[PDB]
């Protein structure tokens, strides 16, 4: 469950908000946010990396509460 | 104890079995259809379904799901017929009471476990969905029934046999087929046409072994099947009719091993000290080859099924044996029901053999990625559900041990009575003596 | 549950041999289940009928015949399901405003 | 009361010759509200995958609207209306509707 998929999200989110949003859970060791290079903008879907298992299992329960710009975001193992 | 509640539990137990066996032949109809085919040829009278309904798997409308399991379930509803038997033996064999059952008013118990414990105790189906085995027969395998050889009634294993015959014989002349050919001579050819003298030692013997053989696996194959009614069958066809053997011109033949011209002499040779002796003597063999004869002929399907498959592993190929012999064991021990930076990491430190003791005796290759397993999830989890919280204290040995003590480091007041001697007594002492002062 | 299933079995014991009870009642809140109200009732109406079985054949049962029973048992939708959801999704799916009509009533 | 029955008939195995793929009619109740002008009235619109859609204007406001026909069994098919009165004669390719 180390990773989870994160869905719907707008560009003005990055990275950072990724980071501080999803460690208010539980700290995200790895962050993966892709950056699209052709037309510079982001696609809004995430990859997340734990510490252990536990973290992320925890983090499927309470984890899709997240909102990102008014609107829903996907959280699923992986 | 009141009786009518004792034979009431019986009929509900009985009631609960059918239920069982019956829901049983109702997902897999083959259940039944099989075994009554069985039944058929020996039992001639019986009726069977329409061949539709044994093809299209159904009972009614519904066509079922085509299913090692069978004979599985066939031994589970063997065991619970023969509960409802002995139930049904037993069986065959107010105020006052109202009172008593006051007693022990004060029990804060939930009592739902009756017909649950029985109805549960007797169904289909671990935790949800793993094993088809009802809690009733949980300890119930058929590998300690069936040899790999045997695949569950599908073939019976005759090469033991071969061999024995071999040894028998006493030379090397027959092969496997030459010996199922002989085989095959199991109404009148096996007596009349032996393949050794009927009277030889090492023959009787023999003999003897391969019809026991043949007798347990026929029953064993056919667990549904009134065992006793087929023995006790067989046998007043011994007792009532095997000069049952009549030629038009030899007459009327003994297994003293002799022809006889009439019936009268016949008879009159039934008393006379020659047949005392011999049916005196030989009478369990000759009930022996009997029987492996009757067997043999209520299992003529497997015969045939093993002597084809005997040809078909001769006539392969050495992988092709193999693959096959493959399939048989596969099928044998299967579930009856399916759910480059080479001086870069020296530098860096890495792919040096390391162990951490508290996990797993667990390797590690590099001494950044052991300062690493401190804070980690499997780590914690052996120090927190060892008993040992997880901190940063602890964030250096890996020995189980020592952090053992180490946790034993890491884990009172006066209140004055009025004697002036209670400046030595506890609060909660004191507030004691409030209470009882 | 046991005070409850003994009254109940006890009182259905007795009332399948069914004026004691009636008696009883008048005699005597712990019977209450006499009455077709209280739920309990129902499960009572079994107990006395399968105890008044047992009066039947007070005879022995000698019961191949057993397993004749069952599969009979077993002789005396999800296809249907699914068609109706075909017929929805098509329904549901198909231009209600590709008309071209010719009467009217 | 008064009620109306239509009777449309379909091919006669003429070009169904060439998957079960969703190999009966459906009925709708649509108001002219929405179309490709004038408007008003109801039309009980009739379809098929193959076939053209088909119209029936209804000026009444309520005719053959019947009250608890059947005994409440509960497969919705489509709706009350399919189930309700409906036949599709499909050995024959005759959908009724009344």
């Amino acid at each position: 469950d180390a990773t989870v998929y994160v869905g719907g999200l707008d560009e003005k989110v990055s990275e950072p908000l990724l980071w501080e949003l999803f460690l208010q859970a539980g700290p995200v060791v790895n962050t993966h946010m892709p950056k699209d290079r052709v037309t510079g903008q982001h696609q809004g879907y995430g990859f997340v990396e734990f510490l252990s298992e536990e973290d992320a299992d925890y983090a499927i329960k309470i984890m899709n509460m997240i909102k990102l710009y008014g609107k829903p975001i996907r959280v699923n193992k992986a | 104890e009141t009786i009518l509640e004792q034979q009431r539990r019986y009929h509900e137990e009985k009631e609960r079995l059918m239920d069982v066996m019956a829901k049983e032949m109702l997902t897999k109809k083959s259940t039944l259809r099989d075994q009554i085919n069985s039944d058929h040829r020996t039992r001639a009278m019986q009726d069977r379904y329409m061949e539709v309904s044994g093809n299209l798997r159904d009972l009614y409308d519904d066509k079922d799901g085509l299913r090692a399991e069978f004979y599985n379930r066939l031994k589970q509803i063997k065991e619970f017929h023969r509960k409802h038997p002995n139930e049904i033996c037993v069986p065959m064999s107010l105020k006052a009471r109202e009172n008593p059952s006051e007693e022990a008013q004060n029990l804060v118990e939930f009592t739902d476990e009756e017909g649950y414990g029985r109805y549960l105790d007797l169904h289909d189906c671990i935790n949800l969905k793993a094993s088809e085995k009802l809690d009733y027969i949980t300890y119930l395998s058929i590998f300690d029934q069936l040899f790999d050889i045997p695949k569950e009634r599908k073939n019976a294993e005759y090469k033991r046999y071969l061999e024995m015959l071999l040894e028998y014989l006493q030379d090397y002349t027959d092969r496997v087929k030459p010996l199922q050919d002989q085989n095959e001579l199991f109404f009148e050819k096996k007596w009349e046409n032996g393949t050794f003298p009927g009277w030889p030692k090492e023959t009787s013997s023999a003999l003897t072994h391969a019809g026991a053989h043949l007798d347990l696996s026929a029953f064993s194959s056919w667990e549904e099947l009134a065992s006793l009614g087929l023995d006790r069958l067989k046998s007043a066809l011994l007792a009532l009719g095997l000069g049952t053997l009549e030629e038009r011109a030899q007459r009327l033949f003994s297994t003293k091993s002799l022809e006889s011209l009439d019936t009268s002499l016949f008879a009159k040779n039934p008393k006379s000290k020659g047949t005392k002796r011999d049916t005196e003597r030989n009478k369990d063999i000759a009930f022996l080859e009997a029987q492996i004869y009757e067997y043999v002929e209520i299992l003529g399907e497997q015969r045939h099924l093993t002597h084809e498959n005997v040809q078909r592993k001769q006539a392969r190929t050495g992988e092709e044996r193999e693959e096959e012999e493959e399939e048989q064991i596969s099928e044998s021990e299967s579930e009856d029901e399916e759910n480059i930076p080479y001086w870069l990491y020296k530098l860096h430190g890495l792919n040096i053999n390391y162990n951490c003791e508290i996990c797993g005796n667990y390797t590690y290759r590099g001494p950044k990625a052991f300062q690493r397993h401190f804070a980690e999830w499997r780590h914690a989890h052996g120090m927190r559900c060892l008993g040992i919280p997880n901190t940063a204290h602890f964030a250096n040995v890996t020995q189980i041990e020592d952090a053992v003590s180490l946790w034993a480091k890491l884990k009172d007041t006066e209140e004055e009575y009025e004697d002036s001697s209670g400046n030595v007594v506890n609060k909660k002492t004191y507030e004691d003596l409030k209470r009882q002062g | 549950s046991a005070f409850d299933l003994d009254v109940v079995k006890l009182t259905a014991q007795f009332v399948a041999r069914r004026q004691f009870l009636t008696q009883l009642m008048q005699k005597e809140y712990q019977f209450d289940f006499l009455r077709p109200q209280h739920s309990l009732f129902n499960y009572f109406t079994k107990l006395v009928e399968q105890y008044t079985k047992i009066l039947i054949p007070p005879s022995k049962l000698k019961k191949r015949e057993v397993l004749d029973q069952v599969c009979y048992r077993v002789e005396w939708r999800k296809k249907e399901e699914e068609e109706k959801e075909k017929e929805r999704v098509a329904y549901a799916q198909i231009d209600w405003h590709d008309f071209v009509v010719v009467e009217t009533v | 009361r008064p009620g109306y029955k239509v009777t449309k008939q379909r091919d006669s195995e003429m070009g169904q010759q060439s998957y079960p793929e969703i190999a009966m009619p459906r009925h709708r109740f649509m108001s002219a509200y929405e179309q490709r002008p004038d408007r008003r009235w109801q039309y009980l619109l009739m379809a098929a995958e193959p076939y053209e859609t088909i119209a029936f204007k209804v000026p009444s406001r309520e005719i053959d609207k019947a009250e608890g026909k059947f005994w409440t069994h509960w497969n919705r098919e489509t709706k009350q209306f399919f189930l309700q009165f409906h036949f599709k004669m499909e050995k024959p390719p005759a959908p009724p509707s009344l």
